């Protein structure tokens, strides 16, 4: 009689409706055969809470298959620049060479991609159109005004800790297009690379390349790029008389109002505490809307997150125009 | 000494090469009476079985077992695609047996549904236990496909299930 | 083209206790033919309750272009697979039907043949 | 040499082809599967990775009538590219509206 | 050894949150809400500071 | 070979990319997907509590003692997940990485101490 192919329903032991189930000739009476202007009208994007290094826009009105492209494309197919070859000179640190050279890899780099191109051949020399070199020269001694205390900031601290402030930029070529903080070493200047004791050196050049995130996860532009369907919670029965404040502490705190009203459902983490109550579990069905999700992009800081998403859509479109031109050849 | 020849141990005659662990609990959860797939998920689970000597067959999805209110397949109808994926496949497997947690009374009509009946490689009733898919029973299908239809069809239907049943289970969780 | 039809009264929604969340096995009785049937019905799409008169039609064919028999509102598709007062076991993928009794009106049935259900409430 | 079709038989059947899309994975397959399943003339669409070692998917399209197993595929991308054109513009019009509301 | 500069699961930049974390534990701050002050929401990035041991200040002693 | 601090050792059979892996709601994709068939024959229920005592442990900033014959019981660990908005058994609702639809059943989820060993 009534069709919730539009809500997944979360039981106590399983998640019930799950698969999309809306294609031609599945639900009789319903014509769902990809009307383009119907999708064009029922779709909007509602942005909530975009500061630096976060984004929580919505994208209401697409299936969870194309939404799992934009999560996946953000995660491992939007390119970034990261350190790939660490040309090492004298390095007398106690940190091992590869583990240093691996820890230089995970540092993000504020120079945005799509100014540069990929590295074509092996090409370990770089061509200043592909790469971006960095220098790291730290040699720590004792400071002369050190007191007798064993405080490592006070004594032994010329450069006891190799932060990413010590990395600098060797402009490879013209490199006048980018400005002074233009290639701000590691997006974060507080990252601890290694620790030293006096008489120890770290001297190394670096090479940065433009890499897909699926090649290696140090190229990943985003911390987490997950998404989640917007929940909607329907009290089938009116709840009042101290069972409302019982249902208040049952859910997430901000979600509810006190009679009982489901004030704001978007803030609900799925603890599923109702089924512990043994009385209200028959009262309210909890559900999540299928075509209304909540994206949550938090960039590492290479590109601002409103330009990560608009790049993520831009390379999915490029992935299908790459194939549509294959059929034009054939 | 090929695996397609030594499917059967020489102590009993039982088959030793048959599903283990997840494939059994994959295909039990798929052929369980409650599952229903729409043509979304049905063509997705089925089209997992199309690589590696299987990519050149016109895979025939069977007509769905619910038509009018919503149309959707059942789980056992997709397990029949393992035994006979194409149209021109000559396999007609037949098997009727008891199962684990057997209902005791009732031949095949009781609600516990632990009674397998395959007619012409179409799972008609019952759910696939270990005793109808695993190793040690002389009435699992891979033993029945061995004796009646050669040993190439038993190794294909066993290498179909190993490809199909994790693809269902990793999306059913 | 109809093989068999009558009005039925569902008497036990699930006889031995709910075993599945989407399928419950009905026990019904006919009107003046006295054909017992034990039918499984997907109840999530088509909920049924105790003591509910519902039509039931078994057809070999349904005759969107040929304009199907769609006055009914619950249509399955499966094959007969056993004939044992005859029982007549029909399987609908996994959903069993054990229409029974009085073999003169059951005459249209055979074994290994495709069979539609066309149910409807009343 | 990315996309390549697989003939069903030596005689050749256009009602069912098997597209092998190189160097890709579910990121496209599961989003193109959906946009080509919403076609009313496809009775079977589905994809599988051959192996996690190599990188390719095997999309298989089977139509109803005489669909050349290429015309839904060339319309699966064209509907998806029109989506990614639209969802981008609705995204950039909304960030530009959110930033201005914060000022 | 030393603090791994990423989370292993998500990859939040967490290597720059060690001496900022140790500066918090030097004060009154409890082990719990110290990581809520550094912006560590999920637990997988929270275990990279909580379950981490710092051998590198101890190895340095035996490395003249 | 990895072991799992309960004698359930295991060769690392497959290394999937991160984007093919069942992320939960808050974003946490797993590191080591463990098969659940190691449990009902081995009956290592002590592993199933480490995914609970660990997951409540990191969320509170606390190291839960599970010693022999004592330690932190389940009836007080489970009511610590509820304060941080988690399921009181630890089974968290995930959505699948490959297909994008949510998984049909909830997935147990948490940090347990995996020690690599010298094979
Ligand atoms: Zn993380």
């Amino acid at each position: 009689v009534e069709e919730m192919r539009s809500r997944v329903v979360l039981g106590e032991f399983g998640v019930r409706n799950v698969h999309t189930t809306d294609f031609p000739g599945n639900y009789s009476g319903y014509d769902d055969a990809w009307d383009q202007d119907r999708f064009e009208k029922n779709f909007r994007v509602d942005v909530v809470h975009m500061d630096e290094n976060s984004l929580e826009f919505d994208m209401v009105g697409i299936d969870a298959a194309i939404a799992n492209a934009f999560r996946r494309i953000l995660l491992a197919e939007v390119p970034t620049m990261a350190v790939e070859k660490v040309l090492v000179y004298n390095n007398t640190s106690i940190v091992q060479d590869e583990i240093l050279a691996h820890r230089l890899g995970l540092i993000p780099i504020h120079a945005d991609p799509r100014l540069f191109e990929y590295r074509n051949q092996g090409d370990e020399e770089g061509t200043e159109i592909d790469t971006l070199q960095f220098r790291l020269q730290v040699r720590c001694t004792r400071n002369p005004h050190a007191a007798k205390d064993s405080s490592d900031p006070n004594e032994l601290y010329v450069n006891h800790k190799v932060y990413t402030r010590h990395m600098t930029w060797i402009p490879l070529g013209n490199q006048a297009d980018l400005f002074p903080e233009g290639t701000i070493r590691p997006v974060h200047d507080d990252i601890l690379i290694a620790q030293l004791r006096p008489g120890q050196e770290i001297d190394l050049l670096m090479h940065c390349v433009k890499g897909i995130g699926k090649d290696h996860a140090k190229f990943s532009p985003v911390a987490t790029a997950s998404y989640r369907l917007l929940p909607d919670i329907t009290l089938l029965e009116p709840v009042e008389g101290e069972a409302a404040e019982e249902l208040s502490r049952c859910f997430s705190p901000g979600v509810i109002e006190v009679v009982a009203r489901v004030a704001n459902p978007r803030l609900d983490t799925f603890s599923r505490e109702i089924f512990r109550n043994e009385k209200l579990k028959k009262v309210v069905r909890l559900a999540r809307v299928r075509d209304h999700y909540i994206f949550s992009v938090e960039s590492t800081g290479v590109l601002p997150p409103d330009v990560l998403v608009s790049e993520a859509i831009k390379v999915l479109m490029g992935k299908c125009r790459r194939f549509l031109d294959e059929l034009d050849a054939v | 000494m090929g695996t397609k020849a030594n499917l059967v141990t020489p102590r009993n005659g039982e088959p030793l090469i048959a599903a283990i662990q997840d494939f059994l609990t994959g295909a039990y959860l798929l052929t369980l009476k409650d599952t229903f797939f729409d043509r979304a998920k049905a063509c997705q689970i089925i089209a997992s079985i199309l690589v590696g000597k299987d990519e050149k067959i016109k895979v025939r999805l069977p007509p769905p077992t619910i038509l009018k209110p919503v149309t959707l397949w059942t789980g056992k109808q997709i397990f029949s695609v393992i035994l006979r994926p194409s149209d021109d496949n000559p396999v007609r497997a037949n098997l009727r047996t008891k199962g684990k947690q057997y209902c005791g009374k009732g031949e095949d009509l009781c609600a516990n549904d632990s009674y397998v009946t395959i007619q012409n490689s179409e799972l008609m009733s019952g759910s696939m236990d270990k005793g109808t898919l695993g190793s040690g029973s002389k009435n699992n299908i891979f033993y029945i496909l061995l004796r009646d239809w050669g040993q190439n069809e038993a190794a294909d239907a066993m290498s179909r299930l190993a490809r199909l049943a994790p693809v269902y289970l990793s999306n059913r969780g | 083209g109809i093989l068999f039809e009558d009005i039925f009264d569902v008497k036990d929604i699930d006889p031995e206790g709910k075993k599945f969340d989407r399928v419950s096995r009905l026990h019904c009785e006919s009107e003046s033919f006295k054909m017992d049937l034990i039918l499984d019905v997907n109840i999530q799409i088509y909920p049924v309750d105790l003591g509910d008169k519902f039509r039931l039609v078994i057809a070999s064919t349904l005759y969107d272009r040929p304009s199907r028999a769609d006055q009914f509102e619950y249509v399955m598709y499966g094959k007969v697979y056993r004939i044992e007062r005859l029982s007549a076991y029909v399987s609908y993928g996994g959903l069993l039907m054990r229409l029974q009794g009085d073999a003169n009106n059951l005459h249209g049935f055979e074994v290994d043949s495709r069979v539609y259900l066309l149910m409807k409430k009343l | 040499k990315t996309a390549l079709e697989m003939v069903q038989a030596a005689g050749t059947d256009r009602h069912c082809v098997t597209f092998v899309l190189h160097e890709e994975d579910h990121t496209l397959g599961n989003s193109l599967r959906y946009m080509i399943m919403k076609n009313p003339e496809v009775e079977f669409c589905g994809y599988t990775t051959t192996h996690p070692s190599e990188s390719k998917i095997n999309l298989r399209i089977q139509t109803r009538g005489t669909l050349p197993a290429v015309e839904p595929f060339q319309r699966g991308l064209n509907e998806l590219m029109n989506v990614c054109q639209h969802v981008l513009d609705k995204f950039e019009a909304s960030i530009k509206d959110y930033k201005d509301q914060k000022a | 050894m030393i603090i791994p500069v990423r989370c292993f699961t998500c990859g939040k930049i967490v290597g720059n949150k060690w001496e900022a974390y140790l500066g918090l534990l030097q004060a009154e701050y409890t082990e719990g809400d110290a990581l809520d002050a550094l912006g560590l929401k999920r637990y997988c990035c929270r275990r990279m500071l909580l379950a981490h041991v710092d051998l590198i200040e101890k190895l340095l002693n035996y490395a003249p | 070979k990895f072991s799992s601090r309960h004698g359930q050792k295991g060769v690392c059979g497959l290394i999937v990319p991160q984007e093919d892996m069942p992320f939960c709601d808050s974003g946490i994709c797993p590191d080591i997907i463990m098969n659940p068939h190691g449990f009902p024959s081995r009956m290592t229920v002590g592993k199933l509590i480490e995914l609970l005592a660990g997951k409540a442990g990191v969320l509170d900033g606390r190291f839960h003692y599970g010693t022999a014959f004592g330690g932190s019981k389940v009836k007080d660990v489970c009511e610590d997940l509820v304060r941080h908005g988690y399921n009181y058994l630890g089974k968290d609702y995930v959505t699948s990485g490959i297909t994008g639809e949510p998984l049909e059943a909830y997935i147990y989820f948490g940090p347990v101490y995996y020690q690599k060993l010298k094979h």
